[PDB]
């Protein structure tokens, strides 16, 4: 039960690859193109690396993922030449995360045909090549193009609604993407020691403490609570924890600055961060 | 838990040094081409203190000089040294006194004098007091860190030799007094009848 | 496929690792009489190192390098397929059979070693007729280069040291030293051999009679009592069937033995070896790495009784048949090489300079 | 920038204080991902000054401890890596008579030098994966049926070495308590729960237990120019036993443990601990007069050392001398 | 009868020849309390030396002499039997049992010889209180001028060998080394001393203590770091617990080692050894002939956890602590007896004219 990431069976010359090892030979390396449903290839024992190298056994370390990208493909033989030391690390993160993101897909589409009871693996290629392939053909990007359309028809399931597998298929797609590419949560925590020793002094703490609670945007309620009698805990759990430590910092400027003016003291204790 | 604090009075109450601390004080003397006070940071640093508070008195310029030129009030040390100096201190009780009136510390502080050498690390003994503060909520109030020693060790001086009954199975301090000049120890009953399961006589 | 040979008799617990045969016992048995699987050049191979008909190490290289040559003649490149990957995949099952046969020697190693590394680097765009005849051609030149100007070289360089009116002592059969003493002999240098030979064996009959032939004055002696004969003995000339990378030389069984007692009475050690014979692996010890050869031929006729006739009857009695030795580098003085006289120490340093 | 002075100064004062990191494979690790940082986030002009730049952080690094030779070989292996590709790059060694018979500036930046270093420092840290296991892989053939092994102390290279040969051998190993630190019971409890049938004695019983011993395997701290050995303590007396008895001595090291440095430095040759765990403080008065030393490293002979195992197969002790040309430059060693 | 002790653990392959007990488990257990089988003397001894209250060898034949002393006062003759033999056949249990309790050392085995040599010369017309004070005056004078002379003897030899400004390197713990050194600074001569310890008896802080209380400067350190100090070290004295009739040297676990690694530093090496511990037996190595203690006494408390706590649970892991070593003829230079300063090779001469 397995079935290529792609639409085509064999990568085109120049196309970084994961492999993952599985012997060695003469010549060199055989490998496994994950994504190409395990058909082997080969590291050559000249292109392992730029400098003068001994042995087979200094780089390859046998059943470990590599990022090579390849030079010669022969499909008549199913001989397909690798190389590693041609690969730059910008290719080989950007390869990772496509990998990576491919495999996600990958492994919700497999989840789908299981949860459907699918024996056969042609059954499980015909509903890979409805809903990932129509996609990666509209985006002209493979990889990318399927990945960003389940992460959008996340939220609006309307785009998943074109396909035509089946009503109960849709159904298990819709809740397997919204059970899997859904984890939107986020906590931002920050402590502040904010007090004033005036004449209100009390009433410029609450003050401050409003003007502080006052800056929380929609959906991010920013529900400070006193830890200790000096202290005071800001907590919300808000998701884009990017934008959330800057609300959390303005928050606490805003905080510092509306004590400031009521003649008190103002210090952070521990700046934002996530739980 | 916040980061672990330190207290270091980094002036002895007590003048045990005429004429030798009349021009320098004692925490700056130097014991192996190193002064004292340097020791007694380095051991605070390895132990993983945070942040300490340097208590002088006596001939506190020249401690503050000396510090500021050391390595712990470099921007790089973790060990954050606090200076504060007060002409009115005249014992380790005006010092914690003066603690708990600014409110330095906030929970578990260490507690030290300027002239310690040591390279304890306190780990276990800290999570132990944490442990036994947290089962028995705010009963344990201190605890004191002892060294396996021999009587007839040229370390033991007679001046500050300590006998102290305790109990064996928890590790608390029942009884502790000092044995300068005495040929004879007594202990009072009222320690058997808590504790009759075991005490011990170290 | 091919079948696994079976093992013959109870082995030695400390040599429970390493396989032990029988002559006998032949792996042809259950093979088509027209060998498909195993090429019949390959099977008669087999069946000479087997039976015992190639002994020498130079021989059983040549032996196997023109069965190969024979393979590689008959051999046609399937169709849908490379060259350059196809007949090492199809050479690797003979190489197996060969093994089961007789365990390889450091020479047959380093010539399957040489050829694989030559048909890897053979082009895939290049004809199989051009591709087939430049491996022949590699082939005799590798043979050529390698035993016979390296011979030559060797004999040369062994030349200087024997001098006149001096007495050698060698041990057991290896062309190469016959080789040197012969062309030493021819060059005009007047001296004594002394032949050392050991059971079962007894292959120094060989160096034996061609010294004879030669016409050079001969001794000859078994080797436990060579601590006899070495007060007279001025120079120990051995042969090696491989040189280690730590500088151990790996040879007959009783050679180490002879280097220690030579080392006992102040004789000086030569060892001559062909650098195709260098070795990168390294052993201390004859028991990790070894070959068992057959128990039987220990048996001997002393009289009219043999006493390990029916040795397979008695339960805790064992035979072992060891075919080499270690000998540790501060034993051995020289190292004879077409490179030139080096010491044992600098076995690594020829292996260094001859992969680049 | 400010984050790197942070790691430079957490990493020397680990150094000098204690341990860490445990293993010296990660030490190795950790050194080498921290010149990767000094060569990245830092501003150089000529290959001079990130030469001298990382001879700087090499010299506060060894000074910090001297007795942690992987941070100066780690140094040493980057200066070397950033000469060849240096010279790669610029024009086309090791003071040889060929070089002498046949007849230097680091200056004129090149854009396409740096990346390139990094490539190599990345590749060097890949074989610090697999070094390991490179060595294990070999010791089916060291190891034969019903051997008696022998070993000093807690290695984790033997370990693993002793691990996988039982895979498919059964042999007997002794291990000797390496005192005042007993590291080798840690290591015969390992052996014994993976049924080595190992048994522990004190390294006091050395030289009784040799004449039953067949092969002596053992790790080592650090291997000098001449093939020498710093060793744990007790290590010397091991090789001079199996010396006396001829029983075949086999160092199972990695590369990364090679140190271009000869032995005339012995001053810090050793490193002396607090005599704590050789005579305990409650002695008492004869504390007073008397004189502790506590070493725990020492040095080994080469000529006491039959081979040397590592992850590019075995070697003599006579060829350390090519091995160390090929990994460090001759004005690299004083740093 | 006395039962059979029983072995604790499991022991080495190599080793299997030779009983091995605990320290903890003891025979009185399985015997009356007021003793009857066997002399109360002897069983007191039996305790005190498989509790390890008794370790040197000179200590050891003391108290077993003092003991068989204390059996002979009590001895009563039977009815229609004669001391001669019937007092050696009564002493053949009281050995077995002390064998149980703890394996005899050479000076022991001496010792029983001589006495049993003795009681067999006892004349049959002899009255039995004036036999049992000739038994007892003859094992005081053996006692005597075996161990008290010979001590006085050996270090009047060694002064000679010990000047001035020199190091010397001394193993254990020995009553004729530690004499030996004390009575050499008393005579005026000045030197230093360095003292080499061994787990898990560590028993070089008995001779250190003395030493410091003597006023000999000295020095410490375990058996591993030997060869960092035989540089600035000037000669090796050890003592013997036996003298085998090869010459070799029976003795504690590192002293052949100690020869060995000494041999290694071109530093002489000198045994001192009363001539009373020479014996007739010899042996090649420690494995044939040798003791092992309680395995148990191998575990130690590094940082917080006992890595040998529960080392029987392991089913393939074994204890192996030796007693005792063997150093060959060759890696020794001096024997100082009361005899003299002889070669290592004399041994069975001083064995052909004690006899």
């Amino acid at each position: 039960l397995s079935c290529r990431f792609y639409q085509h069976k064999f990568p085109e010359v120049e196309d970084v690859v994961m492999v993952n090892v599985r012997s060695i030979a003469e010549m060199g390396a055989y490998v496994s193109l994950l994504e190409y449903n395990n058909i082997e290839g080969m590291i050559l024992l000249s292109e392992l690396s730029r400098r003068r190298i001994r042995s087979i056994n200094k780089l390859i370390r046998i059943g470990r993922n590599e990022c090579v990208v390849v030079i010669r493909v022969d499909k008549e033989k199913g001989y397909i030449d690798l190389s590693k030391r041609r690969v730059s690390p910008e290719e080989a993160i950007k390869c990772e995360d496509k990998f990576t993101k491919s495999k996600t897909v990958y492994s919700i589409l497999r989840h789908v045909a299981e949860v459907l009871e699918y024996t056969k693996d042609e059954q499980l290629e015909s509903l890979f090549q409805r809903t990932a392939w129509v996609f990666d053909d509209k985006y002209k990007r493979p990889g990318y193009g399927a990945y960003d359309a389940f992460k959008h028809a996340v939220s609006d399931p309307s785009i998943l609604d074109s396909l035509d597998l089946n009503e109960d298929e849709r159904e298990v797609l819709i809740n397997n993407i919204n059970r899997r590419l859904t984890p939107q949560a986020v906590k931002i925590r920050a402590d502040i020691e904010v007090a004033c020793y005036g004449y209100e002094g009390i009433d410029a703490v609450k003050e401050a403490l409003r003007a502080g609670l006052n800056c929380s945007t929609e959906n991010m309620p920013i529900k400070i609570n006193l830890i200790a009698p000096p202290r005071y805990v800001m907590t919300t759990t808000t998701l884009e924890r990017t934008e959330g430590l800057s609300v959390l910092s303005q928050a606490m400027a805003v905080i510092k600055e509306k004590i400031e003016e009521k003649r008190g003291v103002f210090n952070v204790q521990m700046e934002p961060k996530v739980v | 838990p916040p980061p672990l604090q330190a207290v270091l009075v980094a002036d002895s109450f007590d003048r045990r040094f005429f004429p030798i601390s009349k021009d320098q004080p004692r925490v700056l003397l130097p014991l192996a081409n190193v002064a004292l006070i340097d020791y007694t940071l380095e051991f605070l640093t390895a132990t993983g203190v945070q942040e300490t508070f340097v208590f002088c008195c006596w001939k506190a310029a020249q401690i503050k000089e000396h510090l500021l030129k050391s390595k712990w009030c470099r921007p790089t040390s973790l060990n954050v040294v606090r200076i504060i100096t007060s002409e009115l201190y005249r014992s380790l009780g005006d010092v914690l006194r003066d603690v708990d009136a600014k409110a330095l510390v906030r929970s578990d502080f260490l507690l030290v004098y300027g002239d310690v050498i040591s390279n304890i690390n306190i780990t276990r003994a800290l999570e132990e007091h944490r442990l036994r503060r947290k089962l028995e909520k705010n009963v344990s109030v201190m605890t004191m860190i002892f060294k396996e020693s021999s009587p007839s060790h040229p370390t033991r001086c007679h001046e500050d030799n300590v006998v102290v009954a305790v109990d064996s199975t928890t590790n608390r301090v029942l009884h502790f007094q000092k044995t300068q000049g005495l040929r004879r120890f007594a202990f009072p009953l009222s320690l058997f009848q808590g504790s009759s399961d075991g005490v011990e006589v170290r | 496929q091919v079948p696994t040979r079976k093992d013959y008799g109870s082995k030695v617990s400390l040599f429970s690792h390493l396989p032990q045969y029988s002559r006998q016992n032949s792996l042809t048995q259950f093979m088509s009489i027209p060998s498909s699987v195993i090429h019949p050049a390959m099977v008669r191979l087999g069946l000479q190192y087997s039976q015992g008909l190639v002994s020498g190490s130079n021989a059983r290289c040549i032996a196997l390098l023109r069965a190969l040559q024979q393979v590689i003649q008959d051999y046609t490149t399937p169709p849908n397929e490379e060259l350059s990957r196809d007949l090492v995949n199809k050479l690797k099952p003979y190489m197996s059979f060969l093994t089961q046969c007789r365990p390889l020697s450091a020479s047959m190693h380093n010539a399957i070693k040489f050829l694989n590394k030559e048909i890897t680097s053979v082009g895939s765009s290049k004809r199989e007729e051009e591709a087939k005849s430049e491996l022949r051609a590699a082939i005799d030149r590798y043979v050529q280069e390698k035993i016979v100007l390296a011979a030559q070289a060797i004999s040369r360089f062994a030349y200087q040291k024997i001098s006149n009116g001096d007495v050698i002592l060698v041990y057991g059969c290896s062309s190469l030293v016959s080789r040197i003493l012969q062309e030493a002999w021819t060059e005009g240098r007047r001296f004594r051999v002394v032949v050392v030979d050991s059971r079962p064996w007894l292959e120094g009959r060989h160096t034996l009679r061609s010294l004879v032939h030669a016409g050079v004055p001969a001794s000859y002696l078994l080797i436990p009592a060579a601590s006899y004969v070495l007060p007279e003995v001025s120079k120990v000339l051995l042969g090696a069937h491989a040189l280690l990378a730590n500088g151990s030389v790996m040879s007959r069984v009783g050679t180490a033995q002879l280097a220690l007692v030579a080392r006992a009475h102040n004789v000086p050690v030569l060892v001559c070896c062909e650098t195709y014979k260098f070795c990168e692996r390294v052993q201390t010890d004859a028991f990790v790495s070894n070959e068992l050869d057959d128990p039987d031929d220990l048996q001997c006729k002393r009289g009219e009784h043999v006493a390990l006739a029916n040795w397979q009857n008695h339960a805790s009695l064992r035979l072992l048949n060891l075919v080499y030795d270690v000998t540790p580098p501060e034993l051995v003085d020289l190292v004879i090489t077409e490179l030139g006289m080096i010491p044992c120490s600098s076995v690594p340093v020829v292996l260094r300079v001859k992969s680049s | 920038g400010s984050e790197l002075s942070e790691r430079i100064e957490s990493f020397v004062e680990t150094l000098k204080r204690g341990g860490g990191p445990r293993s010296s494979e990660e030490m190795a690790r950790e050194t080498l991902g921290l010149l990767r940082q000094i060569i990245t986030d830092h501003r150089w002009s000529n290959a001079g000054e990130l030469m001298e730049l990382i001879r700087r952080e090499g010299r506060r690094m060894t000074a910090a401890q001297p007795s942690e030779t992987t941070v100066g070989n780690m140094v040493r292996r980057v200066l070397k890596i950033i000469r060849e590709e240096y010279g790669r790059l610029h024009g086309r060694q090791q003071e040889s008579l060929h070089k002498l018979l046949t007849s230097e500036d680091f200056s004129f930046h090149y854009a396409q030098l740096q990346s390139n270093i990094i490539e190599a420092i990345n590749e060097l840290l890949v074989e610090l994966e697999g070094t390991m296991e490179n060595i294990a892989a070999q010791a089916l053939e060291h190891i034969h049926s019903n051997e008696v092994i022998m070993t000093i102390g807690f290695s984790r290279t033997v370990e693993a070495f002793l691990k996988e040969a039982a895979r498919k051998r059964k042999f007997h190993v002794i291990v000797a308590e390496c005192a005042p630190f007993c590291q080798g019971h840690e290591m015969a409890v390992n052996l014994s729960k993976a049924g080595i049938e190992t048994t522990v004695m004190t390294d006091a019983a050395i030289f009784a237990v040799m004449s039953r011993v067949n092969k002596v395997i053992i790790g080592t701290k650090t291997i000098l120019a001449n093939g020498a050995l710093r060793a744990v303590t007790g290590t010397h007396t091991l090789a001079l036993a199996a010396k006396h008895h001829s029983t075949p001595l086999i160092v199972c090291a990695p590369m990364f443990k090679l140190s271009p440095q000869f032995p005339n430095e012995e001053d810090s040759f050793h490193k002396f601990v607090a005599p704590e765990e050789v005579l305990p403080f409650t002695e008492g008065d004869i504390l007073e007069k008397v004189s502790v030393h506590c070493p725990v490293f020492d040095y080994v002979p080469p000529e006491l050392i039959t081979l040397f195992i590592s992850n590019i197969g075995g070697n003599a002790p006579s060829y350390i001398y090519r091995l160390m040309s090929e990994l460090y430059h001759p004005d690299d060693h004083v740093l």
